[PDB]
């Protein structure tokens, strides 16, 4: 009753006072950091079988 | 009273414009010109085979060789994918069993289910065998995840839309969170095991604060009820699978909708949700008894993980990125490399 | 090519392998059966006559039977119900004297469609079990039936009931193809309710070999 | 130098016969096992004993090219010791192979039906596969009797390639006949009985699928019975005028013996059935 | 808690038999293999026999291969040791030696108390030539141990532990798998090197351990130890 739409309330001011970036700019670290880790993946370059520990 | 009919419009207005200020591009636009990863070949290079009953969980430990699944017989079986053999075999008290973790430590296992109960079993004893050392009570409806912070905490989410944090020794609920309008089906901990995410059946997900255990942001978007989440390797950003046949991933700091990841010829929901060591692939489980492969960075299906006969319930990546494992109904665990 | 731990990992997963295969063995002879209602619809009489899941174990004829209560459950009813998918009955409890209380008759009808047309209970037989027959024919001998079911058209006697109840019940099965439906009066005293559990069970367990079997 | 087959029939009548035998048997058991190989992957005790039957009538559908040509060529042949001592072993294997399958199959079925509880409806592969080896080394054991004793079926008349030479022999090859098709016979007839009895009195024959298996249990006795009936007969009709006259006279042994040859020409109808009388219960179609 | 006790010695004419009991209380006796570990009364220790979990699984010495007989009894946690036509070259204590086999467990982790015994009237081999090395408490001892054969399998396991054995006490588990220390060890103790040589270092040194300290190899069943290092002062 009262006192949930009160905690509603409060809890969307609470969060309507965040501050956001930039969409592009969350879409560029995050492909940064897609690519910087690219040659540590053995699932997505296949890992040679010599040191492939489920050979099978 | 009417406050509830013009403050909530007004803020949820609000909420919407700065959102859609605050987007000028999509991610499709960014990575237009990214080579493409190509099609992706995997093999069953081992099965485990044991369980008589359909697989509703399982969870990698911390040296990427250790593995525990539970399954509807009543057993908590802890594998070695490496060889294939069975280093343990719990058997539970309630055979109502959706839910297992691992410790980071490797010290102890958790399980949980229909019972409203989650129980912590010790491994590591001067007995040699395997006994319960805590029965943690205090949820009414059925625990649906837990995941382990460390050897003293655990989280937890069941039916009665709230998520708990425990104290092991103790037994009392150290926080409680609420906010929730439905069941409460996963929840995934960021790297940092600072903040958390739950997904529920509310078809939304909310950003939770560990510390003094509030409510930090609410994402919306999907139609229908979420069963998976998974937070991206960075810890900014988290993946989600809900019963549309509609994967997406949301962006913490942006605190929007970057991409959807939809075919026309899926129809079944997804029931698992994991990402690769560095983030470029994204597997998901669908109810079509495959397992379909996304480029994270394009939304497009890179490879399929055919071979089972039933729905998939499961799914893990190990923390080096070697192996996926997955699990299904058939009582087969096949990890694919 | 292995060492000498290796070997003795093998033989301990091997032991552990026969332990779980015993273990199966032995729970694959026993019957499970999942008990449904309304709530407060008599399945408390059933179960005396023999938080969350509640368990009852009781044997007849040399056989063991699993009995779960569902009722401590307030959440979605989509989201487990596939957990019992390889019951071999479902026990449904209706209460006779709720006809004319608050309607109660509409939402057991309600929840025995949804039940009954569940895209996982396309094989496993129901069960329908009818309580309180001697307060119902007393409350049915005075208030006429005509409030509950408008387009009923009949006497009011016992003999009218078990039909237009039970009958208009089985119609909501839809899908007469594959599965039966079964159904018990019963009362606080009969002892004989054991023994129609047993009845259904057999003629299910002989339709499920035959089906194994291929004829 | 016993009696020779003055008939100058069969070989003219018979070959067409044991001819489509060939392509019906071969088809039907073909294509049971290409459903068999690679399209289920999911067997049961059922299962197994009906691949073991698919095996039993495989093995005979290719060892028939042998009689086809034999008689064809008027009683006379070709090689001489090896080729008809093997044929005429491989056969016995696969005649005796069936009447046991088809046995277990319906003691099988009255297990299944009448003992419902019976830990016996529940084995694993393992317990099944054992039961199989062990059934196919008792027949083969039963049948071994002519392993390398050549002098009798093999001897120069210029031409012989059979076994049953009417004459007084006796010792198994000729008693097998006796009992293998009554102890057979009387458990199949009492498992299908029983199965109806049961199956009926319990109020289950309204349901589609209890009559399906009601009509498929009679079905199959009446072809076991139909199929292996004459030669049985004719066996009995040869022995019972063995005993009323003298044992070299065959002035009244033809008419009988032609009979043989033809009565055995119905093994096959069975062999060739088996696709039909089996396999026919659920198919994906 | 946990504790094995044995008992049957006493004095046996040559050419006799005489039966041996361990009792074991306190932990799950079904899941754990067992050994059989004599010593000579000044000739350090010496593999006798083992029985496997289940009893599928025993091996025996190639020295009372024949003679002996070892077998277990798991309903009533008895562990048994027959043996006939005793030699007078058998006078010596036993032990009673439990060890569990899995990826990442702790073999031969608790020995038994011990019984003596008296009597009236491949096999790769391990040299620890040094035997006497007295220091004060305060400073670092190293103690080296070298095998025939390499302890490196293919899997990348070195099958090499190290023991303890105080004066007038049963001998106490260190390192097993060569760089592992186990529970209830001080980290005091570390124990490294090579395939084919191997070392143990004591950081800092002070009073209650000192005694003799044994390598032990597990990689083919025939056991072989050390002849035993010891520390004085
Ligand atoms: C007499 C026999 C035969 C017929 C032709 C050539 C050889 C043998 O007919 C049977 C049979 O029908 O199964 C087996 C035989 O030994």
């Amino acid at each position: 009753s009262i006192a949930q739409a009160r905690k509603l309330v409060e809890q969307l001011k609470m969060e309507a006072n965040i501050d956001r970036i930039k969409v592009s700019k969350a879409a560029a670290d995050l492909m940064a950091y897609c690519e910087a880790h690219a040659k540590e993946d053995p699932l997505l370059t296949p890992v040679p079988a010599s040191e492939n520990p489920f050979r099978e | 009273l009417d406050q509830l009919r013009q403050e909530a419009e007004q803020l949820k207005n609000q909420i919407r414009d700065a959102r859609k200020a605050c987007a000028d591009a999509t991610l499709s636009q960014i990575t237009n010109n990214i080579d493409p990863v190509g099609r992706i070949q995997m093999r069953t290079r081992r099965t485990l085979r044991g369980h008589l009953a359909k697989i509703y969980a399982m969870h990698w430990g911390t040296d990427s060789r250790l593995l525990v699944s539970a399954s509807q017989d009543g057993k908590l079986i802890i594998w070695d994918s490496y060889t294939t053999n069975k280093v343990h075999a719990i058997p539970l008290r309630s055979s109502w069993v959706m839910t297992c973790a691992y410790a980071p430590s490797g010290n102890y296992v958790a399980c949980g289910g229909l019972d409203n109960i989650c129980s912590i079993y010790n491994l590591k004893t001067r007995e040699g065998n395997v006994r319960v050392s805590r029965e943690l009570a205090g949820h009414t409806g059925y625990l649906s995840c837990c995941r382990f912070l460390d050897d003293n905490q655990i989280v937890t989410s069941s039916g009665d839309t709230t998520c708990a944090l425990w104290d092991i020794e103790t037994g009392q609920q150290t926080t409680t969170f609420t906010g929730h309008t439905g069941d409460v089906m996963s929840l995934s901990l960021a790297p940092d095991t600072r903040l958390f995410v739950s997904g529920a059946c509310d078809a939304s997900a909310k950003l939770w604060d560990v510390r003094e255990g509030m409510c930090r942001q609410t994402f919306t978007g999907h139609e229908s009820d979420i069963n998976a989440i998974c937070f991206f390797p960075n810890g900014n950003a988290f993946a989600t699978g809900s019963d549309d046949a509609t994967c997406r991933l949301f962006d913490l700091r942006a605190d929007q909708e970057l991409m959807t990841y939809s075919h026309d010829n899926i129809i079944c929901g997804i029931t698992s949700v994991s990402f690769s060591k560095s983030g470029r692939l994204l597997l998901a489980g669908y109810d079509d008894f495959n397992c379909n492969v996304w480029d994270a960075l394009k939304a497009d299906r890179a490879g399929v993980l055919a071979g089972h006969d039933n729905r998939v319930s499961c799914l893990g990546v190990t923390d080096d990125g070697m192996a996926v494992a997955t699990g299904s109904w058939d009582s087969f665990l096949k990890i694919w490399n | 090519t292995l060492s000498a731990e290796d070997k003795a990992a093998v033989e301990r997963s091997k032991m552990i392998d026969r332990n779980l295969r015993e273990d199966g063995e032995k729970a694959a002879r026993e019957v499970k059966l999942l008990l449904l209602g309304a709530g407060e619809s008599g399945k408390s009489t059933i179960v005396k006559q023999m938080t969350g899941i509640v368990e009852t174990h009781f044997t007849f004829k040399d056989l063991h039977f699993k009995m779960f209560d569902v009722g401590a459950q307030r959440s979605e009813r989509k989201k487990w119900i596939h957990c019992f998918e390889g019951v071999t009955a479902i026990i449904f409890c209706v209460a006779l004297s709720d006809y004319d209380l608050v309607n109660r008759m509409h939402e057991s009808m309600k929840l025995f469609d949804s039940i009954c047309n569940n895209k996982w209970f396309t094989d496993t037989s129901i069960i329908l079990f009818l309580n309180k027959k001697d307060l119902f024919e007393e409350k049915i001998k005075k208030s006429p039936l005509t409030i509950c079911y408008p387009e009923y058209a009949g006497s009011n006697t016992y003999e009218e009931a078990a039909a237009y109840i039970q009958c208009q019940f089985e119609d909501l099965n839809k899908r007469k193809d594959t599965k039966e439906i079964y159904t018990h009066f019963t009362c606080s005293t009969d002892t004989k309710n054991v023994q129609f559990v047993f009845d259904a069970v057999t003629d299910v367990i002989i339709k499920n070999n035959l089906k194994d079997c291929g004829l | 130098n016993c009696c020779v087959f003055r008939d100058d029939f069969i070989a003219k009548v018979l070959p067409p016969v044991l001819g489509l035998e060939f392509i019906f048997g071969l088809l039907g058991n073909g294509l049971a096992l290409w459903i068999f190989c690679f399209h289920l992957k999911s067997w049961k005790s059922s299962r197994i004993f009906l691949f073991n039957l698919a095996v039993a009538d495989f093995l005979l559908i290719i060892c028939l090219p042998f009689v086809m040509d034999y008689y064809v060529r008027r009683s006379d042949w070709k090689f001489g010791d090896i080729p008809c001592r093997l044929v005429l072993f491989m056969f016995a294997m696969n005649r005796q192979g069936s009447i046991i399958f088809l046995t277990v199959v319906a003691v099988d079925r009255y297990f299944r039906v009448v003992h419902p509880h019976h830990a016996l409806n529940k084995i694993s592969n393992w317990t099944a596969a054992i039961i199989s080896c062990l059934l196919w080394g008792i027949t083969v054991g039963l049948t071994v009797h002519l392993l390398k004793k050549k002098l009798l079926i093999q001897n120069g008349t210029a031409n012989v390639c059979i076994s049953f030479s009417i004459c007084h022999t006796f010792r198994w090859h000729e008693a097998m006949f006796l009992l293998e098709f009554f102890l057979p016979l009387g458990i199949i007839l009492f498992c299908s009985a029983r199965i109806i009895w049961s199956l009926r009195q319990r109020q289950m024959d309204r349901h589609a699928k209890i009559k399906r298996a009601i009509t498929f249990i009679m079905v199959v006795a009446i072809v076991f019975v139909i199929c292996f009936l004459p030669s049985v007969v004719v066996r009995i009709h040869i022995f019972w005028l063995l005993h009323t006259s003298g044992t070299q006279n065959c002035e009244v042994y033809r008419s009988v013996d032609l009979a043989f040859f033809i009565t055995l020409s119905f093994t096959y109808m069975n062999s060739m059935l088996d696709p039909v009388v089996y396999y026919f219960s659920s198919p994906s179609f | 808690d946990v504790q094995l006790v044995e008992s049957g010695g006493g004095l046996v004419q040559p050419g006799g038999s005489r039966k041996l009991s361990c009792s074991a209380s306190g932990f799950a006796f079904s899941s754990f293999g067992m050994h059989w570990v004599r010593q000579a009364p000044e000739k350090g220790l010496e593999w006798v026999a083992y029985i496997s979990s289940g009893s599928g699984t025993i091996y025996y010495a190639d020295t009372v291969k024949g003679r002996f007989t070892i077998s277990r009894d798991d309903p009533k946690n008895t562990l048994f040791l027959q043996m006939t036509s005793l030699r007078s070259e058998d006078t010596a204590m036993y032990y009673c030696v439990r060890s569990i086999y899995y990826y990442g467990s702790s073999p031969f982790d608790f020995w038994g108390q011990g019984t003596t015994l008296t009597v009236s009237s491949s096999d790769i081999v391990m040299t620890q030539a040094t035997s006497s090395v007295p220091v004060t408490p305060g400073e670092s001892v190293s103690i080296s141990c070298r095998s025939s054969k390499s302890l490196l399998h293919s899997n990348g396991n070195t099958y090499l532990y190290w023991f303890l054995q105080r004066p007038g006490q049963s001998p106490q588990l260190l390192i097993y798998r060569m760089s592992n220390l186990a529970s209830g060890v001080p980290d005091r103790f570390s124990g490294s090197g090579s395939g084919t040589a191997f070392t143990l270092t004591i950081s800092r040194l002070e009073a209650e351990d000192v005694g003799v300290y044994y390598c032990m190899q597990h990689l083919e069943y025939p056991l072989t130890f050390g002849a035993g290092t010891k520390l004085e002062l």
